[PDB]
């Protein structure tokens, strides 16, 4: 691994509460400055980053609800106008999409039963958000008809909290996981879900209710699996096990999507391996090109790996410490050009990495 | 290797999103 980090700059949030999720704006053009979000208690802050390490506060989304606590944030913007968006959910199991330049709600929905642990957005359809929660389904939602998509549980749907999802690159799969310490495959390239979508755009509105995943798998962790993410067509998960898993579906040779719903094999290619990361709710982040890899553990270390070096023990880049940074790394976010690197922590602080 | 081909995926489809976020103009916060 070449890359480097210098720390420029931290600063704590004045509500001394945890932070669960920070995330850069991707959207953003080239030239326009760095923005990221921050979430935890009732807030949601939103920050632009400057020369010399300057973190320059913007707004600051206080919910009227004192008993709400925040846990992820995801950005889209709107498909017409070009605008901005910013959605946001946690305890109290509600959706709320906020203008990022007014720090105002436009819009929320209720509709899942209990607390909402990740949201993302589709990496094509900047209106098809996905919403994971502790009542064991996934959910997708079409935010410019305001309509339910989908719901994903049921018969063979998770059967504990949903902690964790993400979609592959061109949107066509989302790998789900959980407490129930299983990965299952939902595809939403297949007839059936691209008419959902489809009949989403052209409307009481019924939601398909997706009973059966693409596949299952609990044989690559003992535990709960608090992150996955897609790397190609390969997975990227882990627990609390102290290692990211590097798998895939099936045998060595099985194409992603030649596997069947019923395929019971499962190959493991590497592991991520580091230290102190052994308690629940971690989460693991990528740079937009996927050549980075980033985790923050219970002890406010910061570890990196680079992606393009197939060893993952050789690709182990030198962990980011700053001796004030002691409160654990909830999550990490790269900003689109992986020159900044922003950690958030249990005790409300944010620390800025800069590229060397 | 399994690596190799699994990077120009990462590679084709990252340049496909790259692309789209190109001819976006999407309006400061
Ligand atoms: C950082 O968040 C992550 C990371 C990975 C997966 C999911 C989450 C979201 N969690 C929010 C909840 C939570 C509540 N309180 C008070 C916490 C204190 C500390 C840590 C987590 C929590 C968790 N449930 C299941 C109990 C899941």
């Amino acid at each position: 691994c070449k890359y480097s980090f210098k720390c420029v700059n931290s600063l704590k949030e004045d509500h001394n509460q945890p932070l669960f999720g920070v995330q850069f704006n991707w959207h953003s053009k080239e030239g326009d400055p760095l923005v990221f979000a921050t979430v935890g208690s009732n807030r949601v802050t939103l920050y632009e980053c400057h020369s010399q390490g300057e973190i320059r506060l913007l707004q600051s989304y206080v919910d009227a609800d004192a008993d709400e606590n925040f846990y992820t944030c995801a950005w889209t913007y709107d498909s017409n106008t070009s605008h901005p968006l910013l959605a946001v959910a946690g305890s109290r199991g509600i959706i709320r999409i906020i203008n990022p330049i007014t720090m105002q709600c436009i819009k929320h929905y209720v509709g899942h039963g209990n607390a909402i642990n990740e949201l993302k957005f589709h990496p094509r359809d900047p209106n098809l958000l996905l919403s994971v929660s502790k009542d064991h389904a996934l959910r997708l939602w079409n935010i410019q008809t305001d309509t339910l998509v989908a719901i994903f549980g049921g018969v063979e749907g998770h059967r504990d909290e949903v902690l964790s999802a993400d979609y592959d690159l061109l949107g066509e799969k989302i790998m789900s996981c959980g407490m129930d310490h299983s990965l299952k495959l939902w595809r939403i390239n297949s007839k059936r879900m691209m008419n959902a979508i489809k009949e989403s755009y052209d409307y009481p509105f019924i939601s398909q209710k997706i009973h059966f995943p693409d596949f299952s798998t609990r044989d690559i962790h003992r535990n709960y699996v608090d992150c996955v993410r897609w790397l190609g067509d390969l997975i990227l998960s882990k627990s609390c096990e102290n290692a990211i898993v590097c798998w895939k579906p099936g045998k060595m040779e099985d194409d992603i999507d030649k596997i069947k719903p019923s395929e019971s094999n499962v190959t493991i290619l590497g592991r991520f391996d580091y230290s102190q990361c052994d308690i629940w709710y971690m989460r693991f982040s990528m740079d937009f090109w996927q050549k980075m890899l980033a985790l923050g553990n219970q002890v406010g270390k910061l570890y990196v790996w680079d992606l393009e070096v197939e060893d993952p023990h050789k690709a182990k880049c030198t962990t980011l410490t700053h001796h004030k940074c002691g409160a654990a790394i909830r999550q990490t976010s790269f900003s689109r050009d992986s020159s900044i690197l922003i950690a958030v922590c249990d005790d409300a602080s944010i620390w800025r990495w800069d590229r060397l | 290797s399994m690596f190799s081909s699994n990077r120009q995926k990462i590679l084709e489809r990252t340049e496909i999103l790259n692309q789209e976020w190109k001819q976006r103009r999407i309006q400061p916060v």
